């Protein structure tokens, strides 16, 4: 029995919502992997980065910059909302580090709509398991892509 | 009181043993607490799987085991707890229709699993898998169709509380006074998910909704 | 072929049993066709005996086995004729068991070449088994028939009724075989997805005949077979066929609850099924009062159509004022058959003058009062309030008019003690004029009495 | 309803089928000369 | 004649003097549907004393039409005026053997067609109305004189004897039994048919039978008999001692008010009939290993197993006919892989992969579908195990391109 955490919604979602209403396909970056390298999970080490880094070229990362700053009334509340997401994600990416927390995809991130804050559930994978798994070992302490640091502040992390 | 009700339901028996006799000593100066505690884990676990929803996991893995591990003997005893829930007869509507539409299929496998044992014939355990599979697929195009519950469809003794001295669960301090359950919504929905998890929604001493 | 019946039997016999066999060389398939059609003719005139037809029995049956192997069906049909005719007495039918023809016979039913003249041939010898010796039936081909019609409908086969009708049959003179292969669970099956008025009433009646004597009751589980039919209705979501298209998925669930409310109409109609869905314990007409108070508007708008049909109540109209549907129960409401091309006054006046016997006994009053006081027993009064005062505004006037019905049909039908507790209502009075209860909830249950009081004046008035 | 003596019950069966089968197989197969 | 039924309900003044007379002459019409409907309202009529005593003075021939006069004439003996006409050309004792003999039973079968006629969409070749028929020996105890004739030929005994030792074994002894059932309950209407049925304590031992019963007809058959019984004042009486209540009112007064009767009667407590003893249930009373660990090229690089020579097309004719021995390591390991997979083919688990590895074996070795014991051994083994109908029509149909040469060989030499 686990408790229900009102006033917050998962990072899926949240970018799901915003591409959709701009009209923007859900998997752009995706697609264009695929068009350019239809057998991109058979390609090799050195061929899937060309292929990933001409996919994060054409695309600008932004969408979680922006949607943040649509709900917020006022820049006061904006600038106080962004500073809290900045330092909540810092603390549990080094947390997790130590705990080995794994399998962090958007549907396990959830942000708090109120006070910016992040939280983390399923803690299903800790101790290093998915790095040893031998189907697709994530190697990666904590998830930091380009969509988070492209929304904690405008000179990076 | 949660953690001992958890610990007296474990499959070993040295937990079981040694849980009830800490519990039976908690009766004499709280009795009503305990038997209240009992009654609302065996239906809160109730609800988060239901007859139809054990079978899909049991039999699905006894699948892989037999067709894929190639045992028999494992296979044999993932379902043996299946089978043990369905001769005590049902408790409520939903386990009654559940009796009706499968009742019979998987009563008669059971038959043919049991002459297995003794004739050691393949033909008698792959005839078995014949009824296993058809009431598999039969399952599975309903799971999807399950969106909605009614306490009283699938547990009648929920909804018939109306108040309780068990504290909330998940809320309890020694420096704040205790608040207790109150009701239990008469409805709760169930998330479209690969776990299908359950939104239930309590109601506090102090008017608040858990 | 030219049928000489000139020569002698034997030789007669020789020709036609010589040709059967040929080594595949030598004879073509029209001869054949040709000389089995003669033996047929023969076996007419010369009784049926080993010694006026040359060879015994044994040797006939192994020359005629080698003709349901030809690659043409007017081969196989002519040559499962010529057996229907040669099988008449047990003897011959347990030599023709004992030299394995039934693996031929069986597999002659399900080849689907377009030979369905073939297999009704085939079909009518089994029927001739059945009579000449039930109690031997063979069991390969009894496993062929159950899989024709256990899964007879998806295949699109045409012969799907014609062999259920036959299982039925089997079922009454040898039940041991048929019960083994899972024929019981076939027939029940087939009444889910059967909606045809007449054929459902048979299936039904056959299951019912074996729950009637001591000794075949062993052939039947306890609460899972005759309690199948009640599944559609008890579940809320119900599955008969795992594979099946989703193009008419919504249209299957009405075409179950139609197939399925002629079958529980069946069952309560019959001394062997009322019975055994009212056992003193758990019991499927508990089940069936019991999923009535649930607050679901699907299945309540169905239960009460099937209560109204067990009764025999006229239908109301579907309106949401209960004035309009009172209109539409009276007795004295205009018919067809009342104009001046049909019964002028004759046909009028049979339904509103009332009988002139006072005194003879109505055995259908019978049958009534027994079936009204079981429902009271398990408590359908006190369910057919929760659905009116908890229902949507088009239940409750139908739910409010069976509650009318029924307390007139109990007042004069049920005896004294069984109206003690009658005409009392208790989870009624609960739900009374109270400001403890939601102000909603207390003008319904009393907008209902008064509803439900202009029902009496209906009956006060009588026929006019 | 009586429908008790297995006499009763087989001519049920062989007539409502024959009369009620859109196909035109019951008609053909179910004939009472084969008894 | 459909229009003279209204003026019968109507309470037409001094029907019973010119209309029953017009009903009559009726009888005798040329077209028998006529006659008939003329017989349907007459039965009605007869209802009334006045209209039953003035068919008595016009003695009307009814012997002539069919079993719907026979009943209507039989009605005259429950008058002491129309017993008295009957039994003096020698009548009542005729029916009395007709009614023991030969359509005694067929009671039943009357009972039993208005039943299924009303409520079971059966049609023998709305909510009808179902009367008792009328019955000899119902209508003989409403007086005593012709209660005296049916005490002198000691009936009750015969019947009563036959509710105490049922043979509920055979169905033909079980209608013999129902018989006597509405042959007892008839007797009962009366209260001088009460006088000479409790004599012999008869009445429990049908309540017995009500509720402990191995045939549930023969339970429900007690539920109509019993209701007879109830049809006057000193009858209920007796069904209240042993806990069955009945109405007690008529039916002319649709509104019953606390201060003749109609038939029915039922148990205080509705489940003591419903009550049935449980019944055990009847059924409560190699290379497989080898071939998953290896491939079927790598073994090449008898073998039935459920042979015997009682169950095999060519093999069971050796001794009853004189058939010869049939006749041939690389092809016995070809029988266990067509088996196994035809064995695996009865879970329906993957039907395409097992459907596969039988498609190649015919394509790479055609001619091993070509012996008879094979197939055999196939036909027996589709006959214990299950297959569905699409996987059961896949075998079957490898085996329709086939010779079978050894069968036509040997029946060719035994039969010339
Ligand atoms: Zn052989």
């Amino acid at each position: 029995l686990i408790g229900w955490v009102p006033h917050c919604d998962t990072l899926h979602a949240l970018i799901r919502d915003y591409r959709e209403k701009k009209k923007i396909l859900l998997n752009i970056e995706h697609r264009i992997m695929l068009r350019m390298a239809p057998d991109y999970d058979h390609l090799t080490l050195m061929q899937k980065v060309e292929v990933f880094e001409h996919a994060v070229n054409n695309t600008a990362g932004d969408d979680l910059a922006k949607l943040l700053w649509l709900k917020s009334p006022s820049s006061e509340v904006w600038f106080d909302r962004r500073t809290n997401y900045t330092r909540s994600l810092a603390v549990m990416s080094m947390v997790g580090y130590i705990l080995g927390l794994g399998d962090r995809h958007p549907s396990n991130l959830m942000l708090d709509r109120l006070s910016g804050k992040i939280l983390h559930i399923d803690f299903g994978d800790c101790f290093e398991v998915a790095m040893t798994r031998e189907k697709f070992p994530e190697k990666i302490p904590f998830r930091l892509t380009r969509m988070l640091t492209n929304a904690m502040e405008v000179t990076g992390l | 009181i949660y953690p001992l009700t958890v610990a007296s339901k474990s499959t070993t028996t040295a937990r079981h043993n040694a849980a009830n006799k800490i519990l039976k000593n908690m009766c004499e100066h709280s009795n009503t607490l305990v038997q209240q505690a009992m009654m609302v884990s065996e239906e809160l676990i109730r609800v988060a799987i239901l007859w139809h929803e054990m079978w899909h996991e049991g039999l699905e893995e006894a699948s892989r085991l037999y067709f894929g591990e190639r045992n028999v003997k494992g296979m044999f005893e993932v379902l043996e707890p299946l089978h043990a829930m369905m001769e005590r007869g049902p408790q409520t509507l939903k386990e009654t229709s559940f009796n009706q539409a499968y009742g019979r299929d998987l009563m008669e496998a059971q038959e043919w699993c049991r002459k297995y044992m003794k004739s050691g014939n393949v033909k008698d355990l792959t005839q078995a898998w014949d009824l296993y599979y058809h009431v598999f697929r039969r399952i599975s195009k309903q799971l999807p169709q399950l969106t909605s519950l009614e306490l009283q469809y699938v547990s009648p003794k929920l909804l018939m509380c109306r108040d309780l001295e068990l504290a909330v669960p998940g809320t309890y301090d020694p420096n704040q006074p205790i608040i207790r359950i109150q009701s239990i919504a008469p409805s709760l929905q169930v998330i479209t998910s690969k776990q299908r998890p359950r939104k239930l929604t309590l109601m506090g001493s102090n008017g608040h909704e858990f | 072929n030219v049928p000489l019946d000139l020569t002698r039997e034997p030789s007669d016999n020789l020709r036609e049993i010589l040709q059967n066999v040929a080594r595949l060389q030598g004879v073509s398939n029209m001869r054949k066709l040709g000389h089995l059609n003669n033996f047929t003719k023969l076996l007419c005139d010369i009784g049926h005996s080993e010694e006026k037809l040359g060879f015994h029995y044994e040797d006939i049956i192994i020359c005629l086995r080698l003709a349901l192997l030809n690659e043409a069906k007017e081969v196989r049909a002519a040559g499962l004729r010529a057996l229907r005719y040669l099988i008449q007495d047990s003897s011959i039918l347990q030599k023709v068991l004992k030299l394995k023809v039934d693996y031929l016979i069986a597999r002659c039913i399900d080849i689907q070449q377009s030979n369905e003249v073939e297999r009704t041939q085939a079909l009518r010898l089994v029927r001739k088994m059945i009579t000449v010796n039930a109690s031997l039936f063979p069991s390969s081909v009894t496993n062929s028939l159950i899989a024709v019609g256990n899964d007879g409908l998806q295949e699109r086969d045409r012969m799907v009724r014609a062999c259920i009708a036959i299982i039925c049959e089997l079922a009454l003179q040898n039940p041991e075989v048929v019960a083994l292969r899972g024929g019981l669970n076939t027939i029940l099956k087939n009444v889910i997805d059967c909606q045809l008025s007449r054929i459902n009433e048979a299936l039904i009646t056959t299951i019912l005949h074996l729950l009637n004597h001591p000794k075949t009751r062993q052939y039947v589980r306890a609460d899972v077979e005759l309690e199948r039919i009640l599944a559609p209705y008890t579940d809320f979501h119900y599955r008969h066929s795992p594979d099946t298209a989703e193009g008419q998925l919504k249209e299957d669930r009405e075409a179950r609850f139609l197939a399925s409310k002629m079958g529980i109409i069946a069952t309560f109609r019959s001394w062997a099924g009322i019975i055994n869905l009212c056992k003193p314990g758990n019991s499927g007409i508990q089940s069936l009062i019991g999923v009535l108070c649930i607050p679901n508007m699907e299945i309540r708008r169905g239960l009460l159509e099937v209560l109204y049909d067990i009764f025999r109540l006229p239908l109301p109209v579907v309106t949401e004022e209960f004035i309009e549907a009172l209109l539409s129960v009276d007795p004295g409401r205009f018919q067809d058959s009342w104009r001046l091309s049909d019964g002028f006054v004759a046909a009028e006046a049979k339904t509103i003058l009332p009988h002139r016997a006072r005194s003879r006994p109505d055995l259908m009053d019978n049958y009534l009062a027994l079936i009204l006081s079981a429902f009271i027993r398990n408590g359908l009064l006190e369910g057919l309030v929760e659905v009116i005062t908890n229902s949507d505004d088009h239940i409750s006037v139908r739910a409010t008019i069976l509650l009318g019905e029924l307390l007139h049909m109990a007042n004069t039908i049920l005896p004294h003690s069984h109206s003690h507790h009658l005409h009392c209502l208790p989870t009624l009075m609960n739900m009374a004029a109270s400001f403890d209860i939601p102000k909603e909830k207390r003008l319904r249950a009393s907008a209902a009495l008064n509803c439900l009081k202009r029902f009496h004046e209906m009956k006060k008035r009588g026929p006019k | 309803a009586f429908l008790d003596n297995p006499t009763i019950i087989l001519a049920h069966i062989r007539q409502s089928h024959v009369t009620s089968d859109d196909t035109g197989m019951c008609e053909m197969v179910l004939i009472d000369h084969d008894v | 004649t459909k229009h003279l039924r209204v003026l019968l309900r109507a309470n037409v003044e001094f029907f019973n003097n010119w209309g029953i007379e017009l009903l009559v002459t009726q009888l005798h019409d040329k077209n028998k549907t006529i006659s008939s409907e003329a017989l349907d309202i007459l039965d009605e009529a007869c209802e009334d004393k006045a209209n039953l005593h003035a068919l008595i003075q016009m003695k009307p021939a009814l012997s002539h039409l069919g079993d719907k006069g026979l009943l209507l004439l039989l009605r005259f003996l429950s008058i002491p005026k129309g017993f008295s006409y009957l039994n003096e050309r020698g009548y009542v004792a005729k029916q009395l053997e007709k009614w023991h003999r030969e359509y005694n039973s067929k009671y039943v079968d009357l009972i039993e067609e208005q039943l299924n006629e009303a409520l079971t969409t059966y049609r023998k070749p709305q909510r009808p109305h179902v009367y008792l028929p009328i019955h000899l020996y119902g209508q003989l105890v409403h007086h005593k004189t012709g209660c005296h004739l049916l005490e002198v030929q000691n009936i009750i005994t015969e019947l009563c004897r036959n509710v105490r030792t049922p043979d509920l074994d055979k169905w033909e002894e079980i209608k013999k039994l129902k018989a006597s059932l509405w042959a007892l309950g008839n007797i009962g209407s009366s209260n001088w048919g009460l006088n000479l049925l409790q004599e012999e304590n008869v009445i429990p031992d049908i309540l017995k039978l009500a509720k402990q019963c191995e045939v549930l007809s023969i339970r429900g058959t007690c539920v109509y008999v019993l209701g007879l019984i109830a049809k006057t004042k000193q009858g209920c009486d007796i069904l209240k001692c042993h806990n069955w209540d009945a109405v007690r009112h008529s039916r002319k007064h649709l509104w019953p008010v606390v201060p003749d009767y109609i038939g029915l009667a039922l148990p205080v407590d509705i489940n003591d009939i419903f009550q049935v003893k449980d019944i055990p249930y009847f059924q409560t009373k190699s290379f497989h290993l080898l071939r998953q660990q290896m491939s079927l090229t790598e073994i090449m690089n008898t073998g039935l197993q459920e042979h015997t020579d009682d169950n095999c097309l060519y093999c069971v004719c050796i001794e009853i006919l004189g058939f010869q021995p049939s006749n041939q390591m690389c092809r016995i390991l070809l029988r266990k892989e067509v088996l196994r997979l035809v064995i695996n083919l009865s879970s329906s688990v993957s039907t395409k992969c097992h459907e596969t590895g039988l498609l190649t074996i015919k394509e790479k070795y055609p001619q091993t579908f070509d012996d008879i014991c094979l197939y055999s051994e196939v036909s027996h083994l589709l006959s214990h195990c299950t297959f569905r109908l699409p996987c059961r029509r896949f075998i079957q149909e490898l085996f329709q391109d086939v010779q079978f040469l050894q069968m036509h060989e040997e029946a060719e030499a035994v039969l010339a």
